């Protein structure tokens, strides 16, 4: 039950193979390819949306 | 009408009745039965006597005193001198049986006390002398009950059983004996205990004189008490019926 | 192992003590059989002295001048599981602890007997 | 494998009496908190996987160790195989009356140079032999015996510095299960030693140095590790209260059922 | 040769490893299995069985049957205390040697609800009513009945049904609590009080005994295997 | 002849591969994922079923 | 994972005021260069993969080391497991208020012969035992204790010269996350030590020599390396400014908010 | 089987059992309930605490002597110092409640005596 | 035995390695995850938040 | 070109994998699962069949 | 590979004489217990796998050993290969 | 190099092991098999043959 | 650890000082309990001298001739978390730094108290 996944490469795709050997998830290798982001909870945590081209206070 | 306190149990030419009972405990959920073809190893045709041996035998009674520590009976051996069950034990190499055990003790609505009734598989007991092991006469009561003690048996160079009740003769905590099949006889609720016990062993059949594979124990946790003017003699009485008995390996009689 | 490894026996002067040493073998025990009896006397400060040996198909007496001719094996067939001995014409100067050592590799067992000899013949 | 959820319940006024029963019957009550109080609903995700009999028993434990030298009197080690000489594993196994398992054996062998007056010590590397003799097989009586020829006895040879040697053993009983307890005798007259059978007979292990190394004295120690695998077990028992005394019997010194506190309402131990 | 590279961990012996290994006995034919009653698959199956609590574990009473007996009697008042102990099922000396406790001492974490069954063992002529109470932590153990009454509790009326069950529900800030003694995961308090008196007719004993039993509910579990502090050794036995 | 099975994971699936190398079953690795349970043989070993909401004795 | 492109913009004359806002509101402005100047269009290919929380935290670090001898007074090592004794990893973890992770443990064990007068030293190879005791388990009080029997405690045995030993540990908290900060007490009266809980309790590690080797004295050192894996984290914080003082609290010596320069228009540091 | 002498009553975190009871009297046939929209007059949104206050409180016991004339308890006031029911009484102008009252007294088959247990609306003395 | 050949790099410990390894705690059941506010996936999410500049960093 | 075969197990099936690595048959592993038997060449080597229920000589 | 089962038999009174034969012929009798006694039926699961000729012979054994030195007279070992 | 990890048991010689191994004599052509009477497959085939019992095993 | 490990206490001659040492155990701490109190006097150049010990279920006094009979534990139950002590009939020659050492493996904690005794009873 092998899994194939893409390697990290440069810009101007090539693949690699993995097979889990052990019975616990905590034995697996690291999770290095999680590139999701969500900065809007720290920037812009305001109740009323603030449209950038308008005055902030009116 | 109906009541779940009454019970009748008939086996062979014997029957037992009771009017203040609790329920019936069945082993580990398993009712006794004869050994099947795909689990047998001994090749000869077994004898199955079936009413001559599967019936109630009543043992000698025992007095519950206010300081009684408790009693025990090794099961094949308790019945070994008794009827055709005893004779078939004496003439055969191999035997297999279950049991219906019934313990009786009545007293008035003015007496109080509480007994644990347990059936212990493989009750290997300890010797008072740490290097030794106990003699047969100390372990096997033989149709007479064996007694527990209130204090530790002194060490010498003897072969006595280490008899003290709160270790159940077994180096364990006596309150944990409820992991085994059991009931309580509590004088304000109940005058009878009944346990149906299936055959239990690591082998399909065994020699009945060499090995006692279950042990009945009766132990007062709450001592007998009453007030003056009440009856002072309160006996306990055990009756045991083998179930689904079989025997293999016929030869001359004896155990040596 | 040996049946009852710790015991005590009381007899009177002039009588002859039976010291039981009965053993049982395990299926693992396949080496040659060795049987030793030694002594630790009560009156005396000598300790752990061989009195009678059995090895390589034969007996060896004549190890304790005191028990000369008064210590023997009781079985016609020792290697069947009987290493008991008889001491004869008992007197006070032999009260002590006798030790029975049975060897058959891998197995090894011992037994201690405390022999008390009393003046008068009486178990009180 | 998951544990049960909690059903939410509201107030109640009825003839139903879930919290009143009769312990005399030998039955353990099946009551849950919702029977005796108002509860919310809980989605429980906890699991019981770490308390299966297999996971409870399947860890390596040292059952025994001994020593042997490259010179002198004790040139080899000899051990009748058993679980009853080490307290921790014995106690875990005796939770159950009857049990089947396979074994994984691991050996941890280490060596130490001993004080001496010998000059110019340049010892070569040590190899070790471990021989397993089933019951009935002939046994070695000296370090240089034809028995170490091992035509039919399994032997492991191992050189110091490498990974520890390991092998598996199948369930080996003539009975249908090993018995942890035996209330009886081996002789039909019951005049023998009580509690002895041969349902657990497993054999003997012998260990020696193959070569002596150098001119100096060297003592080695072999530690034996048992891990049970593929476990089945029957008839649970009360766990051992009193400390163990002997390897071949259950003999004990009496002891109280627990430790004490000051009074029946005291909130701390003593 | 296939080109390989050994990682860290190579050639170690980790006692909780799970690897294949060659058998020393090729093609040996194991004895067939037998149907034996009482097969055990999980240690929790044992924990859910009731066992007797040594509540009166005071002084020399641990060397007799009296440790399992809870004294009650006809009083000349009402509302006095009968017993109290903390909910520390692995660490309290009240609980540590029960079936539940002996299993707990092989684990580091525990979770779930617990049942305490009480059986009245006086004569049939004796009557009485009792308050059984659990008080979550944060305010200490109650000292009067009127403070014990504020927490979770059952009022047991003694009669034909001889036994009564107090359920100690899981109320915790954490999903699990430690088996060892620890104030961040304190469990609370269990107490018992006279609701009314013990009343008997003449010629019946005015002193009586109760017995207590513990077991685990169907929501109970344990985590992180460890060695028990109860068994020990100085040399290999013989 | 590989077998794929699920690993132990947390709650809020991922797999692993095994192949037996030896000729005897006693050489295989441990059986750690048997989560069946059956406590009713030890609790409730009574001949007459006992319905929890009723009196035990009548 | 890529970063955003630059939109090309031309001149502007309007009522739109993207560059004027009100920082009072707690909002961070979303302005880009095209709002305030003419820009070309840029196809940006740069990636943010090296600053994921996992890649930021998942490197091995030495959290602790100690020593033990083959003779004398200190025959074994003992360490309560924690991240708060080594500055570099503590500081990285304390970027976050709450965090879940698994661990990979690696041990680097090395030995050195110590000066002595003993002649004829021919030491054999050293094996080492490392035992992990979960909290509540009994602990060894001497190098030759029954505790080292390890019936249920995981232990690693390792011989010098081989690859370093390594094992994984799952997320081990009784809580739903480890807490790096705790503003409170463990006792309900708040008269105790502040900042102490048991949500991070991880246990104890013990290490010893199995064999002594030879007649000479030998000191070994064990270094412990933590690598977090499978990380989740919550509630970012200001990074630690002041130097660390204690392992069990946040106590600090006050310090300036940065270092100085000569004047408010100076272009270099001082 | 079944028996109409046994009863269990659970409210909040409390439960009461009894093995020798008679029946349960319900008021004037009317079970308690919250006040409805078409009978309300106070306009603010009411608080309904619902397990913190709807639960059994056990009062101080009282001795039955051979010459005892009898006892009485005014109901809001009897509970006024007692738990969060007392606190909510103390912080609010207005309140509304029903009750479950349970009176306990056991004695042997050799004692005799008879008590009236009554709940009197508006007992102006 | 499958014929193999160890390459250079065998038995080294490289601190930024990413290898599997056996767990010391087989089948342990982790505490379930909770929904906690403020989850962070990337350090740049922090960098995009404003913070106050110490411009007048002169002397005391 | 892997071969899958059954392991030795107990009675009251589980498989294992093999691949030959070398060019000669004499390099293969042992042949441990050949359970055929034929004792009638050693027992009963008689020209005239002997029916067990009859007399041997008549 | 399994061993044979036991056929259950009852009492008998006939001219059939399975237990009488003539060992003179060189034949080994094929009698089973059911020929001479009443037997139950047994489902035998035992196997004969550990006594195949291969399993009987396929274990490592030391056939010979010798010595040689790094200096002196006997610098190498020499052995004619044999099992005897 | 494929990343691997040696388990305990590595480099031991267990006398009842069953492993492949390289032949010292590549491509050697064995003598063809002959049909010989009396082939034995199982030691029990020998056990089922009668042999004479020394019952009177007394002294000389 | 111990609650407040660094403190200073001022009392007058003739009064009797309470030296608090209250500790809390971790779940890891499963070894046996050891409690030591030692002293470093201000006037004197002797340093790190045991004054009172508690080990293996029992107390040991009689270590400092100067504090003979004037140093005691204040708790009826020490192992519950209280290792505080009383010094009595204070005089100037005992002004110094007292040290409380609590051991329960793996855990180890200490506490330093600086006792100042003044001529006149006055906190100024």
């Amino acid at each position: 039950g092998a899994q194939v996944s893409t390697q990290k490469t440069g810009a101007h795709i090539i693949h690699y193979t993995n097979i889990n050997y052990y019975k616990d998830a905590a034995s697996n290798s690291a999770t290095r390819q999680d590139f999701a982001q969500d900065p809007g909870k720290f920037t812009e945590p305001v109740k009323d949306i603030m449209i950038k081209s308008l005055p902030a206070l009116n | 009408g109906y009541s779940d306190r009454v019970r009748s149990i008939t086996l062979g030419n014997s029957t037992i009745t009771t009017q203040e009972c609790a329920n019936v405990v069945v082993g580990y959920g398993v009712w006794p039965d004869y050994l099947k073809d795909n689990e047998a190893t001994a090749e000869d045709q077994p004898t199955q006597p079936d009413v001559a041996t599967c019936r109630f035998y009543t043992l000698d009674s025992v007095q519950w005193q206010k300081t009684s520590p408790g009693w025990w009976w090794k099961l094949p051996d308790a019945l070994s001198n008794l009827g055709l069950f005893g004779q078939n034990m004496q003439y055969h190499y191999l035997g297999r049986t279950g049991y219906t055990i019934h313990v009786q003790c009545n007293a008035s609505k003015f007496h109080q006390g509480c007994l644990l009734v347990v059936c212990v598989p493989e009750a290997e007991m300890g010797c008072a002398t740490l290097d030794n092991t106990p003699s047969s006469a100390e372990l096997l009561g033989g149709d007479a009950a064996k007694e527990f003690a209130g204090e530790p048996i002194a060490s010498g160079s003897n072969k006595l059983v280490q008899r003290v009740v709160y270790n159940a003769g077994m180096g364990i905590g006596v309150g944990n004996l409820t992991i085994f099949p059991h009931q309580w006889i509590n004088l304000r609720t109940n005058n009878s205990a009944t346990i149906v016990m299936p055959y239990t062993n690591s082998v399909p059949m065994d020699n009945m004189f060499r090995h006692n594979n279950v042990t009945l124990m009766v132990i007062p946790f709450v001592p007998l008490d009453y007030c003056p003017g009440s009856t002072t003699y309160v006996p306990i009485t055990v009756t045991i019926a083998p179930m689904n008995a079989e025997y293999n390996g016929l030869r001359l009689a004896g155990h040596q | 192992s040996i049946t009852t490894p710790e015991e005590m026996i009381e007899k009177a002067k002039g009588e002859t003590a039976y010291l039981p040493c009965k053993f049982t073998l395990s299926p693992e025990d396949q080496g040659p059989l060795d049987i030793e009896w030694l002594i630790s006397p009560a009156d005396n400060q000598k300790v752990d002295q061989v009195i009678i040996l059995y090895s390589g198909d034969k007996i060896y007496d004549d190890y304790y001048p005191d028990l000369k001719g008064r210590v023997h094996f009781t079985s016609n067939d020792l290697k069947s599981g009987d290493a008991s001995i008889n001491v004869t014409n008992l007197q006070l100067s032999d009260i002590g602890t006798y030790q029975c050592k049975v060897k058959k590799a891998p197995g090894v067992a011992n037994k201690k007997i405390h022999l008390v000899v009393l003046v008068k013949p009486s178990g009180a | 494998g998951r544990v049960a959820d909690t059903v939410g319940t509201g107030p109640t006024n009825s003839e139903a009496i879930p919290a009143l029963t009769a312990a005399e019957t030998g039955h353990t009550s099946q009551v849950v908190p919702g029977d005796t109080m108002q509860t919310r609903h809980v989605k429980n995700y906890h699991s019981r996987s770490e308390s299966t009999v297999e996971n409870f028993l399947c860890r390596s434990a040292c059952v025994y160790f001994t020593e042997y030298k490259n010179s002198g009197s004790k040139r080899y080690a000899e051990w009748v195989v058993t679980t009853r000489q080490a307290a921790q594993l014995r106690r875990k196994l005796e939770f159950f009356t009857y049990i089947r398992f396979d074994l994984e054996l691991t050996f941890v062998i280490t060596s130490t140079q001993q004080p001496s007056t010998t000059q110019n010590q340049d010892a070569q590397i040590l190899t070790h032999q471990i021989m397993y003799v089933p019951p009935g097989g002939p046994v070695p009586d000296k370090v240089d015996s034809y028995v170490w020829q091992t035509s039919t006895n399994p032997s492991v040879f191992w050189t110091e510095g490498n990974a520890p040697p390991r092998m598996s053993i199948p369930f080996l009983s003539i009975g249908n299960a090993y018995s942890n307890f035996y209330d009886g005798w081996s002789d039909f007259s019951r005049d023998g030693v009580y509690g002895i059978n041969t349902l657990n007979s497993m054999g003997t292990l012998y260990a020696r140095h193959v070569n002596t190394g150098g001119t100096g004295p060297i003592k080695s120690t072999i530690r034996i590790y048992f891990k049970p695998k593929h476990v089945k077990a029957w008839i649970p028992r009360p766990p051992r209260l009193c400390q163990y005394e002997k390897a071949k019997n259950v003999n004990f010194q009496p002891s109280g059922v627990t430790t004490t506190r000051q009074s029946i309402t005291a909130m701390t131990n003593t | 040769g296939l080109p390989t590279m050994n990682t860290p961990g190579s050639c170690q012996f980790l006692t909780s490893d799970d690897f294949q290994s060659p058998s020393a006995m090729p093609q040996y034919d194991v004895t067939p299995e037998m149907r034996i009653p009482g097969e055990v698959k999980n240690l929790m199956e044992i924990a859910e069985v009731d066992s007797v609590v040594p509540v009166q574990n005071v002084g020399e009473k641990v060397n007799s049957m009296e440790a399992y007996q809870i004294p009650v009697r006809s009083n000349e008042g009402s509302g006095t205390q009968v017993f109290g102990f903390p909910l520390q099922p692995g660490y309290s000396s009240v609980f540590s040697r029960t079936l539940l406790g002996e299993i707990l001492n092989y684990y580091t974490h525990w979770s779930g609800s617990i049942k305490l069954t009480f059986m009245f063992c006086g004569s049939a002529m004796a009557t009485g009513k009792f308050l059984l109470a659990y008080s979550p932590l944060g305010a200490g153990a109650p000292t009067k009945r009127v403070d014990a009454m504020l927490g979770t509790h059952v009022v047991w009326d003694v009669g034909l049904q001889s036994s009564c069950v107090l359920c100690i529900p899981w109320i915790s800030q954490t999903h699990y609590r430690y088996v060892a003694s620890d104030e961040c995961t304190a469990g609370g308090f269990i107490t018992c009080w006279y609701q009314t008196n013990i009343v008997v007719p003449a010629d019946a004993q005015s002193s009586c005994y109760i017995m207590c039993f513990v077991s685990a509910c169907n929501d109970f579990s344990v985590r992180l295997l460890k060695d028990t502090p109860f068994i020990s050794q100085e040399n290999f036995f013989q």
